[PDB]
């Protein structure tokens, strides 16, 4: 949790993307997994907002 | 530069500019021509920086100019002297920008590493930044001298 | 406040491991302040015994510097 | 760094489809006939006159 | 992201030169241009509520379909991220106005968005006429200096998404 | 729907429906009859429905259409009703449905981000939704009353 | 996703409709349907098993190469998650059945399955093959509308694999 | 958690004996006041912002220094706590009221929540105050019956803080 | 139970259940009595379940009870008989719960294991829990025969 | 303040802070007696401040005075200036400050949840903080009122 | 973890010694016994699924009520975990002697197992019982002399458990 | 955390009043000295590697024993672990400096610290004089009004460890 909330992957990960690309990228990396379904990416997507 | 960096801490919390933040570009921006100004001194005398730094190095280092050393010969201590250079013009760059950051990607990121490819010392780094730190503060005024300061403070805390 | 120092055993019910699991059913951890409600509530849901929860870092009370 | 595409860009609705009502499905067909055989006996119901 | 201080910087360091008069000239402009960028991104910040409001009242008048039965904007679900896709609009042209440049829409917002809107079937001709609308709103609310510059960034995400 | 919930719990726990479960589906496909008739009560009565709703809901808050109120104005009033109609049918969607799930799809989810970016207030549509459950119920018997109320109180519940 | 009364629901929510009379009309012969689609659920649910056993056994003793060395339901692996792959089939459309809507086969089923398949190099052929085999099996057992009601789902299953 | 049937399961498992009369009396007992408590918890349901709104304005009400500064509850953060830890209270009760048994307190409640509130300084006694105004507000809507029942699970939880 | 499912379905959602969920523990309760009905009766069946399942078992499956059998002996048929008892015992439980569930958490759970430690082979588990549930059905009519053999199907598979 | 969020930032990634977060502590360091004077001249006047606010506050929305309004009744209304005056004394905070984390944490964070549980409009309460903007940057000077109304955009952008 | 080696380069090192003969000497002995522990570890891996058979048998033989309803051992779940514990117990006491130091039994196995078995209610004295069923059970296949250098770790992990 | 701002906050908060006189006496105080507390923390950062260098090599020059074997910093690792400690109180005591206030020493040094040291076997008395030799090396280093603010922070850590 504190490396996937610091500002060095925010930098990586959470910047250069659009949050549709973040939603994947973070679900890639903690999750283990792509995005599953649309009820996900609008739960991520209204989190991000 | 402030700028980005407040942009990307906003944009974090998806929020707009608090007023800290705003007060805070504000101030950048109202100082734009001292920095500007500040830029024009190092880099007009960027020559004569160079060349009285690489002198103070060389005299309290005179192992890295001694055969055996990393910059002994012609050519090595060019590039001695072109890395001290490449260093002045980033400060020069983190002056404008108001912030460490184009020296932070552009010199900072990965250097231990270049430098142990390189077989470079990082205390001659660090003697070096002294160095041309010195010698640039002798050339601005106190205020100015100052905040250039600390940015060759960032530098040397880097390569340290 | 900032800070919980959290107690707890976690039993299994739905299966029974091949790994040891001595690591993750009795243990004690760090847990900040606003992440406590949700880790309280999925330890209960795993049905586990939340032994003793502490405070470490902040002073109960404060209002400022949470 | 390889791509910076979006891999999910969203689920495709699958809410409405273009013809196949399925009201032509036989046990429609034939719920439909016996529909028609309870309205008859609601209509027998009703007094003869 | 890139702004125009860091975008002279990397023009510059490509180059591997000191920074000429040119250069100092471009950091001059948007030093000048820097306390106007803070007082309409204030602005903005204070009347957002208010200007997604506005515009998304003009955007469903002038196509009322949008939100009756049958319209892409028609659910409390979708009428939600009609709002929300607005505010993302809003918020990251006032960070490209602040910052000067329009890499920010380039790497958070205008990437892939096609892709979504197409699966999604949202209309992109409505989401531009609902950008154009954010426009005409923000531009009569920061003033007669600040609507040209944030003018230019409302038009970039416009064409971008056509 | 009752299928639609049915289908999506086992779905979650990759099984098929257990006895139990289809024997909620068959005694929901039995009282799907029942629920017709309520629907369509309710479909042929909904002008009056709106009607009384509207009236109760304005005299229980004259502030609304009192100056400075959401809906005051004749425009924003039929805006008003023209939002009780639409969760007038939802309700009937969900009767014969056998679940709020269409209404939650339609009319729940992100209605508060809508209704404050309308600037309505809630608990105006809250006291609406009590008005229509009181004058719908009025309009059934015992039992189909307590069943379509049951569904209105969700309404209330979910704007509240 | 969509059952029948959802099917309804959706397309007189789109034109903003109260039901009509042939909206109650296709809800009726949903209803009166009902409980034939409950008794062949549970039919079909009581006897998974059996069903898969027999349609992998028809399916191998067909293409026997499949599970020869080298073929792709040759290892224990690649076996299990054959008949794996044949109970997700056999759940789905029985889901799809009780639904009397073919949505979730788009949405939980079909979706990236062709591309799974040609990127794992398991052949679709011998899929719908297995299909086939697992609807013959099926409909011996709910009799004949329930076996006429499943073809449809297990016919929508084969023609969106091929 | 247990409900009641559940519960009666595991004590007469525990023994190892089957269901004797007096097990089927407690399960016919339960099965007789099911149909009470799915009203009550609708009921409930429904209300449950109106039940936290006046719950706690009695309590604050009778406790006015809460709310005033220095007190637990005096911030927007601290009162907006404080109600969502009655929200919790309120449909943890009915939950437990549904199944009859007092256990998903134990298990999902009072779990912790004790040496929560004792290192946090949130005080019992005025926490055991809002439990009965929820306890008040809630048995006037609920009537008779249900109301003596979600009292059992209210005092439960007030006896657990206590 | 349905109700504890019900229960932690609508707390993982961290909301109070749907009227859907309502009408669905309503049918419950109402399906309880049969419920009772049925598992007095498999209790009140005892011994003649137990004796009779025994018997079909020791017949079909000789083996068991045959020198080096893991049967073999009177206390080890009787540790057999045993077993029975336990498992039809988890079948009344699970006929009044509605669900295999109190089946799952007393017998299911860790059942290869403990069986792999005993050496009981899982076939004459299965062969054990059909005759069981050969008799228990017959003993019931036609109508309990279904929800009886439906756990005894979930028990069997469980050992398979 | 400014130093606890330049403190925090350094230490999240485990450095000093930079030569930007040491400028910005200067800048608010410097910039400390003008905010401190702004903040006396709101302190002094704050009864004359809450009355004027409160009065455009009724002057602009009449329902929450009118029947049926949140404010309506007298010690309401009481009610209502008094989280006038906590809002105000936040803004002094947050004016010394130099940052809005005071109101943020004291008066920001659960706002919605707890004016939601009030019944208090939201909408009321932003006429309300704008009305206090008006009439508090009424007594000050344009440079100090610059600053003041950035505290209270930012309160009314959180409020609603 | 450190075996017989690394503890006497651990005592050398603390002291900042080479070895000396003394060293040598130990570490000769540890060579001496190595071909005895690999024989008896051998054994044991060959006969594990065995050794707790008779472990358990013995164990519930002489605690029967452990696993009649209302002990500890009653369920499927709850014995299998038993049997788990017991076969972790026999695979660490292998690892000990193989590494013939029981640094390994305090780092993995005995570590917070107080507080594990009297929170979850598991009955210590039952355990240690076991403790000993297990070592007379391996001690009869490992040999006479490997029995009693398996018996110190087995000693070891009930005076832990102790 | 903490600094001398928030501290005042906090304290006028929770007494719920408006700043008086000496509020704003403590917040000019603050604000007096506020340069030459940035002055010192550019000052420690510039020299924060010398500083750790030479408190270090005073440390471990005043107890060698510390380093040599046998000491609780004799190994590469143990080393490490001993001059990254000093790092941490160096810059923690800067924080604590520039903040003007202690809070964030307790919060994020000294809870739990002295358990940490005493579990690990790390001898208190000698993480003190390292503070004292970080203490005296800061002093010299920034000057005398900064030497004693840095004193300040720095006796606050010895107070807290021992
Ligand atoms: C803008 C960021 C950047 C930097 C800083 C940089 C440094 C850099 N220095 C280099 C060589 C060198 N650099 C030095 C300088 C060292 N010698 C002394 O010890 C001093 C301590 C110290 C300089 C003050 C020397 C002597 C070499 C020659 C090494 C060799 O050829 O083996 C090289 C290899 C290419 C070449 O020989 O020209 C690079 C890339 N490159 C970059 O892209
Ligand atoms: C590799 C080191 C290690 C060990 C050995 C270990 C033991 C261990 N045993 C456990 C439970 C258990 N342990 C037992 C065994 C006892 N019950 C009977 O009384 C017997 C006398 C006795 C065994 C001889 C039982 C029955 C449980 C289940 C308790 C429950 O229901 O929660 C648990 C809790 C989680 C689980 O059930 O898997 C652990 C962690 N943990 C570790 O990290
Ligand atoms: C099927 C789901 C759905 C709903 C419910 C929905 C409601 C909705 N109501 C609207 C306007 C409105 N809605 C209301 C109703 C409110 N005013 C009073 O205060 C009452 C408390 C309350 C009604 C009981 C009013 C007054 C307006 C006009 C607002 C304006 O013009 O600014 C609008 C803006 C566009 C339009 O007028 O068509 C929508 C989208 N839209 C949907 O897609
Ligand atoms: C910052 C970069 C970025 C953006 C902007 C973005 C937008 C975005 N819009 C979405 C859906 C949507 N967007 C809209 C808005 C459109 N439909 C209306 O008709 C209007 C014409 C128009 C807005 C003016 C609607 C209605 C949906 C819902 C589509 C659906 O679920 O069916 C979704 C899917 C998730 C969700 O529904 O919450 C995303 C990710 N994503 C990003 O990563
Ligand atoms: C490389 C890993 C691998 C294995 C092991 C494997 C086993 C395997 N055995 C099969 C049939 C079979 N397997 C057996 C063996 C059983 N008969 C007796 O009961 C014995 C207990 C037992 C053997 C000792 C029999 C009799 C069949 C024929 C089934 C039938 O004809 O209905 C089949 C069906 C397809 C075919 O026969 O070609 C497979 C896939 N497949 C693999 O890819
Ligand atoms: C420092 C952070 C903080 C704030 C802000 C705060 C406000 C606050 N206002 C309250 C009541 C109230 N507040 C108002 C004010 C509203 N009346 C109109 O609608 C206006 C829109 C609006 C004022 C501009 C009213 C009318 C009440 C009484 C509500 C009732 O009794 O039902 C209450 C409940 C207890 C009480 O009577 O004091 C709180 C906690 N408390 C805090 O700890
Ligand atoms: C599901 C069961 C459950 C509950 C109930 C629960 C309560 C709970 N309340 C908390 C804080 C709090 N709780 C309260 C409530 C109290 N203050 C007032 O005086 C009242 C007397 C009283 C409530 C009626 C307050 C004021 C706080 C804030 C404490 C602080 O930050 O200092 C916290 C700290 C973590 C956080 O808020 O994110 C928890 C975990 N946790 C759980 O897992
Ligand atoms: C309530 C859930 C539960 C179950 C099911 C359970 C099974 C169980 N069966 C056991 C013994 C046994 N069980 C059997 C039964 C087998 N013999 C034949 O192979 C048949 C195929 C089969 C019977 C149908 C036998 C023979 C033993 C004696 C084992 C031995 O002494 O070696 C034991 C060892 C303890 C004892 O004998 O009392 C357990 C724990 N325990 C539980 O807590
Ligand atoms: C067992 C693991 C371990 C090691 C290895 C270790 C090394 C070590 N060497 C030290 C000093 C030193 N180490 C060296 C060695 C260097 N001189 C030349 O540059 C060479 C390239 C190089 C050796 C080949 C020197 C010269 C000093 C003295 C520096 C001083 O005190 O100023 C010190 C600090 C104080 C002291 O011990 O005198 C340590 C801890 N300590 C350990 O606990
Ligand atoms: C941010 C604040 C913070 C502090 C201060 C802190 C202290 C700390 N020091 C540790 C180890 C250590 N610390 C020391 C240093 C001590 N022993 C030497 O003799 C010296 C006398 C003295 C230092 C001057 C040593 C030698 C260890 C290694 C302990 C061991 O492995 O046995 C550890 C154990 C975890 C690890 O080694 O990774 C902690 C937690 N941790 C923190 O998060």
């Amino acid at each position: 949790q504190a490396l996937a909330s610091s500002d060095l992957y925010r930098k990586q990960f959470f910047e250069p993307y659009p949050p549709t690309k973040n939603v994947e990228l973070s679900l890639k990396h903690l999750l283990g997994r792509a995005t599953k379904d649309q009820a996900e990416l609008r739960k991520y997507n209204q989190i991000i907002a | 530069s402030v700028v980005t960096k407040a942009i990307v801490s906003a944009d974090a919390e998806a929020r707009y500019l608090s007023p800290g933040e705003l007060d805070r570009i504000r101030g950048f921006v109202s100082s734009g021509e001292r920095r500007l100004r500040v830029a024009q001194t190092l880099t007009e005398s960027r020559e004569r920086i160079i060349k009285q730094a690489g002198d103070q190095l060389f005299q309290k280092r005179p192992d890295l100019v001694s055969p055996g050393g990393n910059a002994y010969g012609a050519e090595r201590t060019a590039s001695c002297l072109r890395d001290l250079d490449y260093y002045l013009r980033l400060v020069t760059f983190g002056i404008v920008a108001g912030d460490v950051t184009p020296i932070e990607e552009i010199g900072v990121i990965g250097v231990k590493e270049m430098y142990r490819n390189l077989e470079v010392p990082l205390p001659g780094m660090v003697e070096a930044v002294k160095a041309m730190k010195s010698v640039a503060t002798g050339l601005l005024s106190g205020d100015d001298s100052a905040e250039v300061g600390y940015y060759f403070d960032y530098l040397a805390g880097a390569l340290a | 406040t900032r800070l919980f120092k959290v107690t707890a055993l976690i039993p299994s019910y739905k299966k029974v491991r091949g790994g040891r699991e001595l690591q993750n059913t009795y243990f004690t951890k760090l847990v900040e302040y606003d992440r406590w409600f949700a880790e309280q509530q999925r330890i209960q849901k795993q049905g586990g015994k939340i032994l003793s929860v502490k405070m470490v870092a902040g002073k109960p009370g404060l209002n400022t510097g949470v | 760094k390889q791509s910076a595409e979006v891999v999910v860009p969203s689920f495709k609705p699958v809410t409405s489809p273009r013809g196949m009502d399925m009201s032509q499905t036989p046990l429609m067909l034939q719920a439909m006939g016996d529909i028609a055989e309870a309205e008859q006996e609601v209509a027998l119901q009703k007094p003869l006159f | 992201m890139q702004d125009a201080i860091t975008s002279v910087i990397n023009t510059y360091d490509v180059q591997g030169k000191y920074f000429d008069t040119s250069a100092f000239d471009k950091l001059k402009a948007y030093y000048a241009t820097g306390e106007l960028r803070v007082r309409a991104a204030g602005t903005i910040s204070a009347n957002a509520a208010t200007i997604i409001k506005e515009a998304s009242a003009k955007l469903f008048s002038n196509q009322p379909d949008l939100v009756r039965p049958g319209g892409n904007a028609y659910t409390t679900r979708r009428y939600a991220a009609c709002v929300r896709d607005m505010d993302y609009f809003l918020r990251y042209a006032t960070y490209a106005m602040l910052a000067g440049d329009t890499s920010i829409l380039d790497e958070r917002v205008l990437n892939g968005l096609k892709e979504t809107y197409n699966s999604l079937g949202v209309p992109i001709s409505s989401t531009v006429q609902g950008i154009q609308a954010m426009k005409e709103v923000t531009g009569s609310l920061v003033g007669s200096g600040a609507a040209k510059e944030m003018g230019v960034y409302f038009d970039y995400l416009s064409s971008g998404l056509s």
